[PDB]
């Protein structure tokens, strides 16, 4: 079996990564744990905390688009009302 | 007896004239089709008309109370 | 040699390559109703257009066309 | 509260497999007469059952 | 709460059905008799409880 | 668009067929299908659903074969390649009068009368969008609106006429009791009936979608147990970071 | 006494007869086709993707 092309990540033994010393970990098995320890606090806190930090830059966006499609909406709504027999036939010129 | 949907629309028309505020329409309707009816000439195609959007008004806000009093015997 | 062979074992066979005829009488069609009538794979319009609206066809600004084209 | 009793059944592995299909096969048979029960007295006359004594003089 | 509407929820399937009479369209027929004359004080609001 | 043949929307209306937990009121489909014969039978086709369906849910054994006898089939020819007349069978098709189209288009006096096996699903809406087209139309059309010579007025549905026939009187169906002679008992059979031809397995459908439900349910509050039990492990370890001593 | 209806017309063109008397001869057999607007059934002779 020939060698396959380089590339940084590999198998086993050999991620490619920077060679690593001084850093431990510590788990620990799921059966001495609580598997839902802190689901309500989480669920609350940590939801409400990550809707405050992104709701800085997705509702702005569809706020002034849904402004667009609205005011659309209201042109169209009043260009045939009242309007299509004398404005109608100077706007399609 | 043997009327159910037209009496459901005369109660609410009824209630509706207690506070009767489309008919105005109904009566420029007619004064638009009493003075401006009367086009000798063939070759007009657009009457103009303050019925269309007046009759879908009324019907859409009439019938939006309409989906009650469910007494469809069987 | 092979490709062309198959392509045309798959373009249109003999059947196909027969067009069909109608014939559709104007006399029962209403003044103000449109009828449409399917011919060979694609219907046909049948319409009896109103004297007015031949003026209108007729009196139709070019400039206003992308491609020029008269009712007659 | 879990006894030696309920500790025994905890270890066999070649016959499990063949008495918890049979269980599963036993728990979706009464979960499917019951679902079917549930729906059949949820709705009264509406359906066929009782049109037929419905008819009937 | 969780278990006073569960033992609830399960001791009135376990009562079966007791009411003959009063469906919606009775109620909807006593509340018609009731507010369709004698000086009904803003013709009522006698809504059908429930199933 | 312009809404002058966009069309308003119906209000929604509330049915016994529309919602979570509920079933056709087949205790009706069994006046559905005498008040769409009586009056349906020369002016459409609904032929395409067969009889093997309308036993056990609108007729219980006896009156589908009473009436497969009443009509003739035209069986197959004999041995000398006569036609004849057969009485019908449990597994036929609906039958029309017309032979198969030729006799709709001449009577008319117009167009076509489209097959009502699929309407309730052909227009947008849905069971309210036929109740209010039948319903909402008056019997004179709008002020300044002059209809073409032989053609009615719809405000409901787009397109403002219709060859429709304002057969819809009342006071002459009288099945057994005081229900009918009333526009909205018949309207609401007709649409019922008319959604159960166009899906025959409301009751069914239900049933099995509330067992799937029950059972993707449980299985999906069974997995998130599950991959917050055995992600614990993985999910809380933690790192310490200790400085090397200084020497390559 | 035997069918052979099993084939169009069109590959007999070319062959033996070349195109003037199968064609000719193809208004020599009834064959009850679409019929009119009253439905009545009209019998004119077939064409080309008419069968044998
Ligand atoms: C009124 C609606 C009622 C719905 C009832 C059925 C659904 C019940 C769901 C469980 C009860 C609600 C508990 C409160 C909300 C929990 C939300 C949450 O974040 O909790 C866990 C959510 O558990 C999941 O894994 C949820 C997977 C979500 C899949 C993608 C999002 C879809 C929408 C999810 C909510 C709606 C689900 C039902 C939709 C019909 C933690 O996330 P995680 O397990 O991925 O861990 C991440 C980290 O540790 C945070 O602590
Ligand atoms: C105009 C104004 C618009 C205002 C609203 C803008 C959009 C904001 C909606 C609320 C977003 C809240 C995010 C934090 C809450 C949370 O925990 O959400 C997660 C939980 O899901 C929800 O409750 C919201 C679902 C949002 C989309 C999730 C995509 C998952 C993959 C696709 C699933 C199908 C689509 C979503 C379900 C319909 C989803 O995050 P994730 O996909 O990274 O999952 C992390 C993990 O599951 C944590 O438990
Ligand atoms: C034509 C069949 C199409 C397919 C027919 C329908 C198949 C539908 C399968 C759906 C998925 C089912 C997944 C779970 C099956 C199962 O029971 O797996 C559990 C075991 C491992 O768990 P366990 O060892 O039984 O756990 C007990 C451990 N003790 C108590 C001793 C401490 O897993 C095993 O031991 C796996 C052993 C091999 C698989 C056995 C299952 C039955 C296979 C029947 C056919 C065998 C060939
Ligand atoms: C929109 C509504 C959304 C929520 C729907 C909940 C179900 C509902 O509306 O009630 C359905 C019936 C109500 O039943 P009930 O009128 O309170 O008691 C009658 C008990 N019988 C006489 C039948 C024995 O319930 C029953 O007959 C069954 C008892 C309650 C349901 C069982 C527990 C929950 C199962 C899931
Ligand atoms: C007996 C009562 C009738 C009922 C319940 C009924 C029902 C319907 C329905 C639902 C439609 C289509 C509506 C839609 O667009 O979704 C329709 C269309 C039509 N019906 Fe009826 N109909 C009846 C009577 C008749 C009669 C007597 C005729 C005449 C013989 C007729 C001829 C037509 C035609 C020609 C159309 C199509 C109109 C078009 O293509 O513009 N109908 N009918």
């Amino acid at each position: 079996g020939p060698p396959s092309g380089k590339t940084y990540m590999g198998w086993w033994g050999h991620m490619g990564g920077p060679k690593q010393k001084g850093i431990t970990s510590y788990a620990v098995s799921p059966y001495a744990q609580k598997p839902l320890q802190g689901i309500f606090h989480n669920a609350v806190f940590n939801s409400f905390r990550r809707f405050k930090s992104q709701f800085l830059y997705v509702l702005i966006p569809a706020g002034i688009y849904w402004y667009w499609w609205k005011n659309g909406n209201e042109y169209n709504e009043f260009l045939y009302s009242k309007a299509g027999r004398e404005e109608l036939e100077r706007v399609n010129v | 007896v043997t009327d159910q949907l037209e009496d459901l629309r005369e109660h609410f028309k009824n209630t509706e004239e207690g506070k009767a505020l489309v008919h105005h329409y109904e009566e420029c309707a007619e004064r638009v089709k009493i003075q401006q009816q009367q086009p000798g000439y063939a070759d007009l195609e657009h009457k103009e008309d303050c019925v269309e959007e007046f009759f879908h008004l009324q019907h859409y806000l009439d019938t939006a109370t309409a989906p009650r009093l469910f007494d469809k015997l069987k | 040699s092979t490709v062309e062979t198959f392509i045309s074992s798959m373009t249109a066979t003999a059947d196909v390559l027969a067009m069909a005829k109608v014939e559709v009488n104007l006399a029962a069609i209403p003044l103000g109703k449109n009828v449409v009538v399917k011919w060979q794979g694609k219907p046909v319009f049948i319409r009896h257009r109103t004297p007015h609206e031949i003026q209108e066809a007729n009196s139709v600004d070019m400039s206003a066309l992308k491609d020029p084209q008269t009712d007659a | 509260s879990f006894s030696s009793l309920y500790k025994t059944f905890f270890k066999r592995n070649a016959v499990f497999v063949g008495t918890i299909f049979a269980g599963a096969f036993v728990f979706q048979t009464v979960f499917d007469t019951a679902i079917t029960s549930w729906y059949e007295n949820h709705n009264k006359g509406k359906l066929w059952k009782d049109v037929k004594a419905r008819i009937a003089a | 709460l969780l278990f006073s509407v569960g033992l609830f929820a399960v001791v009135r399937m376990a009562g079966g059905q007791d009411a003959k009479t009063m469906n919606k369209e009775w109620q909807l027929k006593s509340d018609e008799y009731l507010k369709s004359k004698n000086a009904n004080p803003w013709g009522g609001y006698s809504q059908v409880q429930s199933k | 668009m312009t809404a002058a043949e966009h069309g308003l929307h119906a209000p929604a209306y509330a049915w016994s067929h529309n919602g979570p937990f509920e079933t056709f009121d087949h205790a009706s489909i069994r006046r559905g299908y005498q008040v769409y014969r009586e009056v349906c039978a020369a002016c459409h086709s609904l032929d395409r659903v067969a009889w093997r369906t309308l036993v056990g849910v609108s007729h219980t054994n006896e009156e589908v074969r009473n009436m497969a006898e009443e009509f003739e089939y035209d069986d197959e020819p004999d041995e000398q390649g006569n036609p004849k007349k057969r009485p019908g069978k449990l597994s036929d098709y609906i039958p029309g009068p017309y032979p198969n189209e030729q006799a709709a288009r001449a009577a008319n006096q117009g167009a076509l009368p489209p097959d009502l096996s699929l309407i309730v699903k052909a227009r947008h809406g849905g069971c309210d969008y036929i109740f209010s087209l039948l319903t909402g139309y008056p019997d004179e059309p709008p002020a300044g609106v002059a209809l073409p010579p032989g053609s009615n007025y719809n405000p409901y549905f787009p397109g403002g006429s219709i060859a429709m026939a304002r057969v819809l009187f009342d006071d002459m169906v009288e099945y057994e009791d005081g229900t009918p002679a009333t526009t909205s008992q018949m309207a609401k059979d007709v649409t019922t009936f008319l959604n159960w031809c166009a899906e025959p397995e409301h009751d069914e459908r239900k049933r099995l979608g509330l067992k799937t439900v029950i059972i993707l349910s449980s299985l999906y509050l069974l997995s998130i147990w599950v991959k917050k039990f055995k992600w614990a492990g993985i999910k809380t370890r933690k790192f310490v970071f200790n400085p090397p001593k200084p020497r390559k």
